[PDB]
């Protein structure tokens, strides 16, 4: 699309979340 | 020859800044007084005259914003 | 005969800027002074008869806007 | 004779602009000071007496607007 | 006696404008200074004393409008 | 040749502050007059040409904020 | 050498404060006039230059509040 | 050497108040003049180094309130 | 020594009030000038320094209000 | 010695008002000048030490209101 890639005028060029399973996004600092 | 009076005006700015900008000089009935300018105008003169000459980059086009 | 007028005015601006515009001279009985003009009017005069003369473009017109 | 003082006032304006508008002149025992005006009023006088003279077009009727 | 009044006042205006109005004059031991009027008041004097004369109109009435 | 420039400007600031910046000198006929700059502009000049030169960090960026 | 000119500026503040800041000194024929600064900027200079020196505490970090 | 600093400041304040602070002296060939400081700055100076020295309490904390 | 100094200050205030506060005194070649304060500062100085000494009060704790 | 103080101050006011307050007096080679107090502060001083002394009432307290 157009919103997924880079944004408007650079914008969120640094917002690259690490696509991973919910376990990988929960267990590290779950406690 | 822009670099010439660029350097001359820079030296004049420094010379005024420290102590040395002579206003009036007199010797036994031979006296001459030079008009003086505020340092701000001389600074702006340095600014846009060095911009006009081929002196290097010192200004950037605004500033972007991003998250 | 505006070009040499431009040259003389730009010179006089330079001498006024650095150190070399004379306000008074005196020779122990032979003295004379000149009225001093502010630098702002000097640059305005320079710009006015600089654009008025046949020398090239120095300032463009407005500024467009596009997405 | 409008051209005559038009030229005289223009020359005087340039003369005052550079450095040479004499204010007071004094030989030993014989001195005289001429009164000095500002520069702005000189410019207005120049413009008004120029337009009063049948000199060429310098002012245009406002400015239209079209889409 | 107002036409020569016009002439004298206009000549004084021109002389003050360029360089030729004397604030004070001093020969050795004999000096006199004259009070110096401004420019704007002199121009109002010129206008007020030329309109009262029989010489032709210079200013006209207010401007109307029409589609 | 900025480092000795820094030294000279700092020294001039020091003499100006305490007692040792001379405005005029005179010896029974030979006298000179120096234009005196203020203190504010001189410290601005100091800061500008101190950050511009190879002098190390003196001012850092904006302050963060955390809980 | 921060201690040296620190003490020098402190003493300069003191003797300017009471009576001893010499402005102009003149023996017959030979006169000089050191420039003079205000007391406020001298105080700010003293403060900034002593805090830059590794001298002891003189400031605290804001102030907390508690019940 | 704070105590005699306080003493000298109090003295100089007293002489300044009544008549006894000398702006300048002249000796038909040798004259000097000292920069004159305003009374307010002297009072702040005396108060500051009075509270800074080891002399007793002069000003207490803020005033409480009770019914 | 506060009581007699207060008396001297009061006498100086009166002397300035009528005609006698000498500003400059000059003989042949010998001249001095004493710096001059305002009258308000001297008045408040008399005020709170007379307050600080143990002489009889002149102030009272605000004021009450009863029906 | 308040009564003669009142007399002297009222006198000095009278001489200052009309013509008889000498700002400075100069014999050849011997001149003195006295600081010239204004008139408003003179009247305030007159009123203050006039009411402070034992002489009779000059001003009374507020003003009632009745229907």
């Amino acid at each position: 699309y157009h919103g997924g890639g880079s944004g408007f005028g650079g914008q969120l060029r640094s917002w690259n979340p690490p696509s991973e399973s919910v376990d990988a996004a929960l267990l590290p600092n779950f406690t | 020859t822009r670099q010439e009076e660029l350097a001359a005006a820079r030296a004049a700015l420094h010379d005024l800044m420290t102590g040395k900008r002579v206003a009036t000089v007199q010797k036994d009935g031979r006296r001459v007084e030079f008009t003086a300018t505020s340092v701000s105008d001389l600074k702006k003169y340095i600014a846009e005259l060095e911009v006009q000459t081929g002196m290097t980059q010192r200004r950037r086009g605004p500033a972007g914003f991003y998250v």
